[PDB]
DNA sequence: TTTTTTTTTTTTTT
């Protein structure tokens, strides 16, 4: 028989719940906040989760490459932030895909070639890391300590987002599309809010540029906060999630947004007003940035069961920059 | 003891509806009656055998009776036999004289001439169980698919016809010919293979012919020969080689689209064998609707080993369609009359980028380059232009090189990983699978007398690096490794697109720092771009509005510009390197003049700050190249004041771009 | 009655 496990069966009694709460609108938030049973708001943080929980559709251009709507994110901060224990959820729920330490190689989804062949005088690939991961969730531990060398293959994963494989051997380009995020530690201590992002990166270069979000999250002491902190953690070891995935898997197909101008004659006086601002606080700023106010608006877009994109979902975007650059 | 089972299957009425089937037809005198001949008459070999006229003869032998069994549906369920039955009978109705068949003329063909001559004469001189009919042919059977517009008779299921994936492919699809699709991949070199094959005995002489089954056989001596056989004591034979025939056979992987499969499940590459005159059909890299006969090949072996046979099969080619294959200077005369070469056609280039037509101007240079020059020693002075590009992040320079290539002649679009050293100097690479040890130069080598484009340039390490560090000096690529000592021609043209080290150019910051190039080879290019990406409210209005204009849109330009397409283009631009301008010595006097001060306001700069100086001497030998260049933008070969100029205006707008 | 095998991981090293 062989019969998968954990897709899924939505009858219509349930799907009929999924559009009854698409009605509502502060559902976007609720969705968010319920990631997180234990941890403390970052709900940003969430919100940007689901956002990569979507996919942000996608679209293939007719003879020619491919804009990448799925999104890639990294965690930034302190140590004890839950950044892993905060991807050990989007171990579960997001219906695959595989996540790891670190190390990590060879080449990670690359299949560094079965040899020699198993069997019968044929030399093998076989499923690499990254390539189990395809369509699916890829996350890290430690992305800043995997190797220099896996980096490169890495971009291969997310500009490229595909997979390059001349080893023995067989020559195959292989589609590498994936949802991708990771964590990282300040590269030096508790530096991370002291230091410039500069040297603060730990994985210069162009890994940042594929980055659609880079979040700093501080340890930083409030006692009044840290009141809060402690009951919470406390009343631990003493806005269904499971339906969330039943409702976040329906979204993916049905249906994609396609795009409105509404959000564009917004979004496009948001960049420039991130460029003639954004410039005199902080870096980077790049056209891919805006990219993903595509991708971030078309995302929140699946969230609201809309046919089409709208103006207020841009404003969910403008929401999300602000907040991942201050 | 082998169990035999009746089936509707019979090949026995079959055979004469082939008869019928070829050199009696009408609608394509017919197609099957001299073109036969013409194969006969040694002006063709492949014998195409459409399924397309299965099907319309069909219509003649049904609807339009009287009805006839099936066919192109037996064909594709079966796809093996019907190249042993239907290509059988083939020599029954073959025209005999033909026509002026010669005989020597053509090697061999005197030999077979008087092997059936000797034969006869040697079965004459008893006579006072034949060569097999496979052994005279000297032509192929090629089927070719029904997509088809005419398959909507229809017989509908029957068709296929589609080019499924070999995720699709399925163990019931062994006998049965079909078409699939995909790239071509590691593609093995045409070799020979063998067929019939006569060895020669030794004593009382005669033949024998082993015919050639499944892929390997038994080799056999002894004597067959009655005469030499018993007596005494037996005659000894060897083989022949040209008494051999060989069937053309080169063998090819076809990988998967990769949108075929299912999201995990990595690539499934099939293998397809080669036979006849579709030989040399296929290179590497190339999809094509591929159609053939796929069977199983078991084994050699290991044998017992598989079990369970576990065929492991193989598919043999039958059909290729391939997905996309003066009054030429008629074509460019539209350009000729429309004035504004220059300009025009430098608006022209990467018409998708928005912006810096500046930057595209020396582009034009490029696409042309020219026109060298020979001292009469000689040793040549380039002729070819290595400008760079530069600034960051992203810019999608890229593009710019991305289309060059995809245009400009014997084009090489490469990065730092990338080709490697061994990408770009010939080595000794060891070849996988097929064997052994075979050169492949890269890059530099392969193509040659053409633009390379490079990315990543800062990360081509050293490999690459002190290579071409020597291909400024042009004209040579040298290589001591391995036995091989020869320097091979890399004549190739040089670019690349600079990305500064991170995460951007600082404007306060010296030239060459945000370079981590050497200091000696960046006076080796002519002249560089640097691209700074500066925020401007106005015009990254426009901008956002270029790319908010996708997804909306698919075509981006508007109000007004029409693209000006590659081949009409790059015809003029082949039509302009043979030009070769002639520098009038008014020109070149000015072209010394003003490089004076060009020699003085470098060097009167003084320390680097800005810089560089020198205003070096190839920043002349370019400048002068670059009006050889920009002459034939003007056909000319007069070479103008302001034709010097145009690249004046070019030379201090390359730097003086570290400013901003 | 025998068949047939070089990458990937890790290591110690200038
Ligand atoms: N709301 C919360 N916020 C932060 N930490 C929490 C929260 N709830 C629980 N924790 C705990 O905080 C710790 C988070 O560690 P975490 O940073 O995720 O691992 P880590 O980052 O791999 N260690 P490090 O690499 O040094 O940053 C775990 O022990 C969690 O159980």
């Amino acid at each position: 028989t062989v019969y998968p496990l954990h897709r899924q069966m939505l009858t219509d009694f349930d799907i009929r719940n999924i559009n009854k709460l698409s009605k509502k609108k502060d559902i976007f938030d609720i969705l968010s906040q319920s990631l997180a049973p234990s941890i403390y708001g970052h709900d940003h943080i969430k919100k940007a989760i689901l956002l990569m929980l979507m996919g942000g559709v996608e679209k293939n251009l007719e003879n020619g490459s491919h804009l990448r709507g799925d999104i890639n994110i990294l965690m930034v901060g302190d140590p004890s932030t839950a950044k892993s224990q905060l991807l050990r959820f989007v171990l579960n729920t997001a219906s695959l895909a595989i996540a790891t330490t670190g190390r990590g190689s060879s080449g990670v989804g690359l299949t560094a070639a079965v040899t020699t062949d198993r069997e019968t005088g044929e030399r093998r690939l076989e499923a690499g890391a990254m390539v189990l991961a395809d369509r699916g969730v890829v996350c890290i531990d430690e992305f800043d300590k995997m190797t220099d060398v896996d980096r490169v293959a890495i971009h291969e994963v997310m500009e490229q987002q595909t997979v390059t494989i001349a080893k023995a051997g067989i020559h195959t380009t292989l589609n590498a599309r994936c949802s991708v995020i990771a964590a990282a530690n300040p590269v030096f201590g508790q530096y991370d809010v002291n230091r410039d992002p500069h040297q603060n990166i730990a994985l210069p270069d162009s890994l940042l540029s594929r980055f659609d979000l880079l979040f700093v999250v501080t340890d930083d002491i409030n006692e009044i906060r840290d009141r809060s902190i402690s009951e919470h953690v406390l009343r631990t070891h003493r806005v269904t999630i499971p339906f969330l995935r039943k409702y976040v898997q329906y979204a993916k197909e049905r249906v994609i947004p396609q795009l409105t101008q509404e959000a564009i004659n917004v979004i496009v006086k948001n960049y420039t007003d991130l460029r003639n601002d954004d410039n005199t606080k902080k870096s980077p700023i790049t056209a891919r940035t805006l990219e993903t106010l595509i991708r971030l608006a078309t995302a929140h877009a699946k969230v609201r069961l809309s046919k089409t994109v709208n103006k207020v979902d841009a404003k969910v975007a403008a929401n999300l920059l602000r907040f991942a650059l201050l | 003891a082998l169990p035999s089972i009746q089936l509707p299957v019979d090949y026995n009425n079959l055979f004469n509806e082939i008869t019928d089937f070829l050199v009696t037809f009408k609608q394509d005198g017919p197609k099957y009656m001299a073109m036969l001949q013409k194969v006969a008459n040694r002006e063709l070999n492949s014998v195409i055998i459409d399924l397309d006229d299965i099907l319309q003869y069909q219509n003649e032998k049904f609807l339009q009776g009287t009805q006839a069994d099936d066919l192109v549906s037996a064909i594709q369920q079966n796809a093996n036999h019907f190249t042993e039955l239907f290509c059988r009978a083939i020599d029954n109705n073959m025209p005999l004289p033909t026509k002026e068949i010669d005989y020597k003329d053509d090697v061999l063909d005197v030999i077979l001439n008087q092997r059936r001559l000797r034969n006869e004469r040697m079965l004459s001189d008893r006579t006072n169980e034949l060569f097999p009919p496979n052994l005279t042919r000297r032509y192929f059977l090629y089927f070719k698919p029904l997509s088809q517009n005419c398959a909507r008779r229809y017989r509908k299921k029957a068709i296929s016809s589609k080019p499924l994936s070999v995720r699709q492919i399925k163990g019931d699809f062994l006998g049965q010919l079909i078409t699939v699709r995909g790239i071509i991949t590691r593609v093995s070199d045409v070799k020979p293979a063998v067929e019939v094959i006569a060895y020669t005995c030794d004593q009382c002489g005669y033949e024998v012919f082993q015919e050639v089954n499944s892929r390997t056989f038994t080799p056999l001596s002894e004597c067959t020969s009655e005469e030499c056989s018993q007596n005494q004591t037996k005659g000894q034979l060897f083989m022949s080689t040209r008494a051999s025939k060989f069937s053309a056979f080169q063998e090819c992987k076809i990988q998967e689209l990769s949108q075929q499969v299912p999201v995990g499940h990595i690539p499934r590459s099939l293998n397809i064998h080669v036979n006849g005159t579709l030989v040399r059909s296929l290179s590497p890299g190339d999809i094509v609707d591929v159609t053939g006969i796929f069977l199983p090949a078991p084994y050699t072996g290991f044998k017992a080993l598989k079990a369970g046979l576990l065929t492991e099969t193989y598919l043999e080619a039958q059909f290729v369609r391939q997905h996309k294959k003066s009054d030429v200077e008629e074509r460019v005369m539209e350009l000729i009359t429309s004035g504004d070469v220059y300009n025009r056609l430098a608006k022209s280039i990467a018409p998708e980028i928005y912006g810096n037509l500046d930057v595209k101007k020396a582009l034009l240079l490029l696409l042309v380059g020219g026109v060298d020059k020979r001292v009469g020693d000689g040793m040549k002075i380039r002729g070819d232009i290595n400008v760079c590009l530069m600034g960051d992040p992203g810019v999608a320079k890229s593009q710019l090189l991305k289309a060059i290539c995809k245009i400009s002649p014997r084009g090489v679009y490469t990065t730092g990983k990338g080709s490697s050293g061994v990408g770009l100097t010939a080595a000794v690479m060891k070849d996988p699978v097929t064997d052994e040890m075979i050169l492949e130069g890269g890059a530099l080598v392969l193509a040659d007398n053409g633009i390379c484009c490079i990315d990543e340039f800062d990360k081509m390490d050293e490999s690459d690096r002190t290579a071409i560090h020597e291909v400024m000096e042009q004209q040579t690529i040298s290589i001591s490794k391995a036995g091989i000592n020869t320097t091979l021609n890399a004549r190739t043209s040089i670019l690349a697109a600079a990305n500064p080290l991170y995460g951007r150019y600082n404007p306060r910051l010296s030239p060459l720092d945000n370079i981590n190039l050497p200091a000696a080879l960046l006076s080796r290019f002519d002249i560089l771009f640097l691209m700074l990406d500066i925020p401007s409210r106005d015009d990254d209005e426009k901008l956002a509005e270029h790319v908010t204009y996708v997804h909306m849109h698919n075509k981006q330009p508007d109000l007004d510009f029409t693209p000006v397409e590659p081949s009409k283009m790059r015809e003029y631009i082949a039509y302009a390197k043979t030009k070769r301008p002639v520098m009038s010595e008014a020109v070149n006097d000015y072209v010394v003049q003003a490089y004076i001060r060009l020699r003085q306001d470098s060097k009167r700069e003084m320390d680097s700050k800005f810089s560089f100086g020198q205003a070096t001497p190839r920043t002349l030998l370019g400048i002068i190249r670059l009006s050889q260049a920009l002459a034939k933008l003007r056909l000319a070969d007069m070479v103008d004041i302001d034709d010097v100029e145009e690249a004046l205006r070019l030379v201090r707008v390359s730097k003086e771009s570290l400013y901003q």
